[PDB]
């Protein structure tokens, strides 16, 4: 049984456990969000045979650049998380995160993912980025950064209600499938 | 009520926190038993090769150490905490020490990775995986006690979340700055173990303290510079100097993707000063040396982390001249004649 490993990075609190735990039990965590997510196997069907979706969170290892890299040997597909509602943890998708995963793994695909769209719609949560001339990352603005960065595509989740959650994993079930190719700038 | 609420709060994080000791220990065991103690299987042996079988420290580590560790002593204490989740601060604390061995498993981790990087593929590994009906190979089982030790931390946070009116947040909050410092330290000592070109042995420097990439310029007295365009330069911080080296992101064969350090120069503590404060960059700090016939221009990717190195810097130059106080009072009560 072939192995997809999928490795979820980006910065503390973009609701990297949150996401694995809502696809994995495919309900959100209501009255407790787990802090851990241990390694998870997930049978996937691909052209009527049985893969093995590995599934690897990072959460805690987010500060220790010498501890991080040590999940990222021998991965197929990368998940760069930012939340929609907190500009920063976007800007270390450029700034932090793919410069990271190209050196170690420069021939693996990644995906951009904003996470916690639900909170474009949360009124306490715009009101404290409008405190600071903030407002919500756009899809367009991510789907340009995406475009420039060299991701496969951009895709966005609620982990909450789950909207566009499957459709993360698919797509980086997809871009695993894809021979060994470099880096490649996308249309539109 | 308020208080019901965080109680159950806490006793989800106790959950959490002793169900996934119990996963721990139960997948190091798994591997311990069903990858390590098989490799010294005659039923196996015509699967592996010798050279492997010697190598079995390098791809293992210390994993057993750490196993009997947290199963003869660390799960014990936590389910001793079961009915007053708050107190398992003082339960880290009590062994605070004994964490100290995922150092070792950490510094060899990467080691361990390059002797997988070939032998994955091996018959031994694809039957141990089979007879274990494992989905997930081997190397994902060795990222185990990194991805432990940095959950306590969260699991810490989360307790001490729900516990801030409790008798022992004060040990909650001690227990999680212990074990960030435990997680720096490691973190730290990744770095150093990556210096070459350093004649001499390290261990004399004293404690590592800090470590970072800094943008550095040179403003050094009249009569390697960076005067106008900084130069790029990986800081060590020890309680006896501050070293500085040259990132050396090439590689060779087998890429192993971390980078190494060429050791460039070394500044004696004694002789280091410090200026907090610099002109247009509030992420600028200096560290000269001799009375600032060297100087050098420290740029933090963050004022935070400026912060943090100055105060570091401060509280080992403080420690400096506190040592020479007490040094001249003691030769100074020599006035016995």
């Amino acid at each position: 049984m072939q192995t997809i490993k999928c490795v979820v990075v980006g910065d503390g609190a973009v609701g990297k456990t949150c996401l694995l735990i809502s696809y994995t039990t495919n309900k959100f965590p209501s009255e407790y969000v787990p802090t851990v997510f241990d390694n998870y196997a997930v049978t996937v069907m691909i052209g009527g045979e049985p893969y093995t979706l590995g599934l690897f969170d990072t959460a805690g290892q987010e500060d220790y650049d010498r501890l991080r890299p040590l999940s990222y040997p021998q991965t197929d597909v990368f998940l760069v998380c930012f939340s929609v509602v907190s500009p920063s943890s976007f800007e270390n998708v450029k700034e932090k995160w793919v410069p990271e995963i190209t050196h170690h793994c420069p021939k693996t695909p990644f995906l951009l993912v904003g996470t916690q769209i639900d909170l474009r719609d949360d009124p306490s949560t715009i009101e404290k980025l409008a405190k600071n001339k903030q407002k919500p990352i756009t899809p367009e603005t991510a789907e340009k950064l995406a475009r420039d960065l060299k991701a496969v595509k951009y895709v966005e989740c609620s982990a909450l209600t789950q909207k566009g959650l499957k459709n993360v994993f698919d797509e980086a079930i997809l871009a695993a499938l894809e021979p060994p190719e470099p880096k490649k700038s996308r249309r539109s | 009520e308020e208080e019901e609420s965080l109680a159950i709060l806490r006793r989800h994080v106790m959950n959490e926190l002793l169900d996934t000791e119990r996963a721990y220990v139960e997948e190091l065991l798994c591997v311990l038993e069903g990858y390590a103690a098989e490799m010294d299987n005659p039923l196996m042996a015509h699967l592996i090769s010798t050279g492997l079988q010697n190598k079995k420290n390098i791809l293992f580590g210390n994993m057993e150490e750490i196993y009997h560790f947290h199963n003869r002593i660390f799960l014990r204490e936590l389910e001793s905490c079961i009915d007053c989740p708050e107190l398992v601060g003082r339960c880290f604390l009590e062994r605070m020490e004994e964490f100290q061995i995922y150092e070792k498993y950490c510094q060899n981790k990467p080691r361990s990775e390059s002797l997988w990087r070939q032998c994955s593929d091996c018959p031994f590994f694809q039957e141990c995986q089979k007879k274990l009906d494992h989905k997930l190979s081997l190397d994902s089982y060795l990222l185990k006690p990194v991805q432990r030790i940095t959950k306590y931390q969260l699991l810490l946070k989360e307790m001490l979340k729900y516990s801030k009116h409790c008798e022992g947040a004060e040990d909650l909050q001690e227990a999680l700055s212990s074990i960030l410092g435990i997680l720096k330290a490691v973190n730290d000592s990744m770095h150093l173990i990556a210096i070459t070109g350093y004649d001499g042995n390290l261990g004399d420097l004293g404690k590592l303290l800090m470590q970072g990439s800094f943008s550095v310029w040179t403003d050094h007295k009249k009569g390697e510079l960076a005067r106008f365009k900084p130069m790029q330069r990986h800081l060590f911080l020890h309680e006896k100097a501050v070293l500085f080296c040259k990132k050396r992101e090439e590689n060779g064969e087998g890429y192993e993707k971390a980078p190494s350090y060429s050791y460039k120069q070394s500044l004696n503590m004694t002789a280091v000063g410090i200026t907090e404060n610099v002109k247009g960059d509030t992420k600028k700090f200096e560290i000269w040396y001799n009375a600032r016939e060297e100087v050098y221009i420290i740029q933090a990717p963050t004022p935070e982390i400026k912060a943090a190195w100055v105060n570091a810097i401060r509280k080992v130059l403080t420690s400096q001249l506190q040592a020479c106080r007490e040094a001249s009072q003691h030769r100074a009560l020599e006035q016995s004649h």
